[PDB]
């Protein structure tokens, strides 16, 4: 099920009675960035999402120097 | 004594299952009805705009 396309998802699940390729130019969604093929649910493969933390530890250690004493 | 009906009849319906019947014949009325059974996934149920799921 994961193979269909998010634009004929909804308009399967009777959700609108305007398919995806007879939208108004205006009732489109405007992307700035580039559109690939749609790609299903990736799960039992070796494209499954991993997920990670998105920010850097809150503390840093001191960068260790030595200055010789006089 | 205040039956309304008669020993005999009150006993043709215990003996031949008058209600057992008639149970069966409503069931066997749904046997020639269409379904309601849907094809997921190749069919998938009613949605609304409102409906909420992945985020
Ligand atoms: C597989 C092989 C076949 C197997 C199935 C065989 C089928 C044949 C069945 C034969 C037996 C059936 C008997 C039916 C006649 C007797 C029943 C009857 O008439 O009623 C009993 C009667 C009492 O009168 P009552 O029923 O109370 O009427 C007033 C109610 N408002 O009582 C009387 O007044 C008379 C007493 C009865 C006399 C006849 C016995
Ligand atoms: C011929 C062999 C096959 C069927 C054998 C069994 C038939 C019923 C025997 C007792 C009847 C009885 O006792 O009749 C009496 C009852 C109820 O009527 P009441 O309450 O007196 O009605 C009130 C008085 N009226 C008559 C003025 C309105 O009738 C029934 O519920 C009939 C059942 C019909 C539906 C099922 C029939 C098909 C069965 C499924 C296929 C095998
Ligand atoms: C001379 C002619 C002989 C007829 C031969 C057939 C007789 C059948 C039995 C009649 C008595 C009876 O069903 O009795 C009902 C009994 C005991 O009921 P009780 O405790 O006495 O209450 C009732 C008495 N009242 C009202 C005075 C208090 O329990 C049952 O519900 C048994 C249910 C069995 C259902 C099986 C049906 C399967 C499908 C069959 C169709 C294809």
């Amino acid at each position: 099920m994961s193979e269909v396309e998010p634009g004929w998802h909804y308009w399967l699940a009777y959700g609108t009675d305007v398919p995806p390729n007879q939208l108004k130019p205006e009732e489109k969604s405007v992307r700035a960035y580039p559109v690939k093929k749609h790609v299903p649910n990736l799960t039992y493969t070796d494209g499954a999402y991993v997920p990670y933390n998105t920010a850097r530890p809150k503390c840093a250690t001191w960068d260790p120097k030595v200055t010789e004493r006089p | 004594e205040e039956s309304s009906e008669s020993a005999l009849s009150k006993a043709t319906k215990w003996y031949l299952l008058s209600e057992i019947f008639r149970g069966l014949y409503i069931t066997l009325e749904m046997y020639f009805r269409a379904p309601y059974t849907i094809y997921y996934p190749f069919e998938k149920g009613p949605v609304s705009p409102r409906f909420r799921g992945e985020h």
